[PDB]
């Protein structure tokens, strides 16, 4: 893992936040205000409304670029977009901005086609108070020509729309100075916190970008170089390879994950299996298992015979990708070369050959290793099927298709009623968006399907294979 | 050659200079790998003196003089073939032990999160909480509060660099940041309040003699300058005790640029001295008039 991310260069190419993908989300926001009542949705930051915490959400979403969880875990609102007015109708935008706010958002703002930006001199900056009534002055300027307006209460309010009103710009608002009187008396407002978290939670190409590009190579990397310390191992020493050490790192990472107070509150799986690395019989779970700490010679289907295949399965908390593959450890040579050192005294070597004892447990090793193989080509199968047509997304279609493809490669040696039945056999297809699980309705989002909504995960494990060499012998189970 | 074995021979050095380095690397190796990068480019500007010298010990092999040759030439082949041998060492068993590292930084972080947390315990009963008066000893304690989030700063840092190292999310840490913020604007005006009474200080002691207060007061002179110091007064950040303290101060000083323009003519005679010793009831002038 030294040596790979290295070279890989994760950090260095994360993809930027472009014009193309800030359009898109902030016409988003007006497509909502348009089905929730006419003029527009107001954005005003902390300071002014008692600190307020879901602003702190759009800030970051609209402008800062980070989604999923990164909206939620960042908590801090930089000083420099600390005081701003924004203000979206589906004619125009509206905002009020200072000079280093506005250096920074310099494009993103000048893209939008119909932009009033306000932000004054380096003079007006030193007057503070004059600040203050210039404020004042654009907020009666912008809102003059409104009844309708929607509003988004936060954590400090708890829910209540007196606490708008408690506010100290509505109040500067209801000063009988100024006569206006209070601003919801004026002006018509409703919560629309539920649907902008709805909104929060799908995804876009932005993401799409860094789901492949950064967190994808970091996973591939951290499976690869996990497995690997097997083939870093020693000859002799290979056979001491207890699993609490190979499913070390698997469990460490997960736990640098899991520190966050804010994965936990959001959720965990639903009884899925979690990380790990099983071999042999091991391999057969019932649904939860915990690895041994045993050596691998103090494993063994019979004592002359040893376990020969091992399952590896990962994914990551931040987004439930998963990924589960089986492996093989044995050279499963129909014969091979054995040398014998002749007198032992001085030792000649003469090479016998033709040993018929790998050829024993090559019958097996041959057949597990077919059925593997046979897995993995109903699956590519199943996918041009599904993508023909998105109907045959049922998981029971899958299953009855890996059925009768598996039972014919290996129906000519024994008796397929005895043998097989779908029970042995189960398949498992889930849904996941930003780190929740969504529900499969592929008629009724048809329309939704367009884009990407969710991405998916497909498992398929088969359960309790039977020698051929022994007698009653459950050689263990696949898993991909 | 002197001047090239010196350049490689630091590039040993810090390859061998701290106790960190030869356990724990980091990003550094990276430069190192850099000028390794670049010491092709380096024997590109050495390759003048191979075949030079090669021409010079063909027939004059020496062996008085050639004792510095032999040391640096030697050296910097020296360091090659340690840039092999090490290089693969340490990549190999660097490559068996991951593990424990990982495990190491599990442990940092683990100690780092409850770090902070005890710190953003301190603070909401400590020191710059508006809570009492604590009148202009402040400095010291935001002081140590200094040294004690630059320490925590810089353990962040050597965090982040093992963090990237293997190429994991970077735990992002928000409590740092509103320290910094509320002290930032808080130092900025205690900084400003120490010069300000310490300039006023400065002058506290001048005589008569030395201090001019008469029609060409040098004196109410330093008050305009304070004038200019009160035309830096305006801040509407918050207003604090100490704030307001500098500003009764201030208007002090504003209150002593008229106040002994007349007051130190020969206009005042020790029986105008006598008339201030008594209507102001001041003891001052009834010691010293």
């Amino acid at each position: 893992m030294f040596n790979f991310f290295s070279s890989a260069n994760i950090n260095q190419n994360i993809p930027k936040y472009s014009v193309n993908d800030f359009v898109f989300r902030l016409k988003k926001i007006e497509k909502i205000v348009v089905k929730e009542g006419l003029d527009g949705f107001l954005l005003i930051n902390g300071v002014d409304s008692r600190e307020n915490t879901e602003y702190v959400k759009l800030t970051n979403w609209l402008f800062l670029g980070n989604s999923g969880l990164e909206i939620e875990e960042n908590e801090y609102l930089n000083q420099i977009y600390s005081d701003m007015i924004v203000l979206i109708k589906k004619g125009t935008t509206h905002i009020f901005i200072d000079p280093e706010a506005l250096n920074s958002l310099q494009t993103l703002i000048y893209s939008i086609p119909n932009v009033d930006v306000f932000c004054p001199t380096e003079k007006q900056y030193e007057d503070k108070d004059e600040m203050e009534l210039l404020k004042m002055a654009f907020f009666l300027r912008v809102m003059k020509p409104t009844k309708k307006v929607g509003i988004l209460l936060g954590q400090k309010d708890k829910g209540k729309i007196n606490s708008i009103e408690k506010w100290p710009l509505i109040q500067s608002y209801g000063l009988e100075e100024l006569g206006v009187g209070f601003f919801s008396m004026n002006h018509e407002v409703v919560d629309l916190t539920l649907r902008l978290n709805a909104v929060y939670k799908n995804y876009d190409k932005f993401f799409v970008s860094k789901l492949i590009y950064v967190v994808a190579k970091r996973l591939t990397g951290h499976f690869n170089s996990a497995a690997g310390q097997l083939g870093d191992m020693k000859m002799h020493k290979r056979n001491l390879a207890t699993e609490s050490q190979l499913t070390e790192i698997f469990r460490d990472t997960y736990e640098i994950e899991e520190i966050s107070k804010w994965v936990q509150i959001r959720g965990v799986n639903a009884a899925l299996p979690k990380p790990r690395v099983l071999f042999g019989k091991n391999t057969s779970a019932d649904c939860s298992k915990e690895p041994s700490v045993a050596p691998l010679k103090d494993l063994k289907y019979s004592e002359t015979f040893h376990s020969f295949h091992a399952t590896f399965e990962t994914f990551d908390l931040r987004t439930c990708l998963r990924a589960a593959r089986t492996y093989f450890l044995a050279k499963g040579v129909k014969e091979e070369r054995n040398l014998i050192t002749l007198n032992d005294d001085e030792g000649v070597p003469q090479g016998y050959e033709l040993n018929i004892d790998e050829n024993q447990q090559y019958k097996d090793q041959d057949f597990l290793a077919n059925l593997y193989l046979s897995i993995i080509i109903g699956f590519n199968e199943v996918m041009q099927l599904i993508t023909k047509d998105y109907k045959n997304m049922t998981e029971e279609f899958i299953q009855d298709y890996i059925f009768q493809k598996v039972s014919k490669v290996y129906a000519g040696f024994q008796i397929p009623e005895s043998e097989i039945t779908l029970d042995k056999i189960q398949i498992i297809l889930k849904a996941y968006n930003s780190f929740g699980e969504e529900v499969k309705i592929d008629f009724k989002d048809t329309i939704s399907f367009k884009l990407t909504p969710y991405f998916f995960m497909v498992r398929i494990e088969q359960k309790n294979i039977k020698s051929q060499i022994l007698n009653n012998t459950v050689l263990g189970s696949l898993v991909f | 050659l002197d001047s090239l074995t010196e350049q490689t021979k630091m590039l040993s050095t810090k390859l061998s200079k701290p106790v960190k380095d030869i356990d724990s690397l980091g990003y550094v190796m990276e430069t190192l790998e850099q000028i390794r990068k670049e010491q092709a480019e380096i024997d590109m500007k050495f390759n003048p003196v191979q075949e030079m010298y090669s021409l010079l010990d063909n027939y004059l092999p020496g062996g008085i003089t050639d004792k510095d040759e032999m040391d640096a030439r030697s050296l910097l082949r020296r360091n090659w073939d340690i840039l092999i041998q090490q290089a693969e060492i340490k990549g190999k068993e660097y490559q068996h032990k991951q593990a424990i590292y990982l495990k190491e930084l599990k442990q940092s972080i683990k100690d780092f999160t409850n770090q902070v947390s005890i710190f953003r315990r301190d603070y909401e009963k400590n020191g710059p909480m508006v809570e009492g008066i604590s009148p202009a000893e402040a400095m010291e304690r935001l002081r140590r509060f200094e040294d004690e989030y630059d320490v925590k700063y810089q353990m962040y840092k050597i965090n982040a660099r093992g963090e990237n190292l293997f190429g994991l999310q970077n735990q992002k840490y928000p409590e740092l940041e509103k320290t910094d913020a509320e002290i930032k604007n808080l130092n900025k005006l205690y900084n400003l309040y120490d010069s300000v009474i310490k300039n006023i200080q400065q002058f506290k002691e001048k005589s008569w003699q030395d201090v001019s207060k008469d029609d060409l007061a040098k004196m109410e002179e330093d008050a305009g300058k304070y004038g200019e110091q009160c035309s830096r007064l305006p801040k509407d950040l918050k207003e604090w005790q100490a704030y307001r303290d500098l500003k009764n101060y201030i208007d002090s000083l504003r209150e002593q640029l008229p106040l002994i323009i007349s007051l130190k003519k020969p206009s005042i005679m020790p029986r105008h001295w006598e008339k201030i010793k008594e209507i102001t009831n001041t003891k001052l002038n009834y010691e010293n008039p």
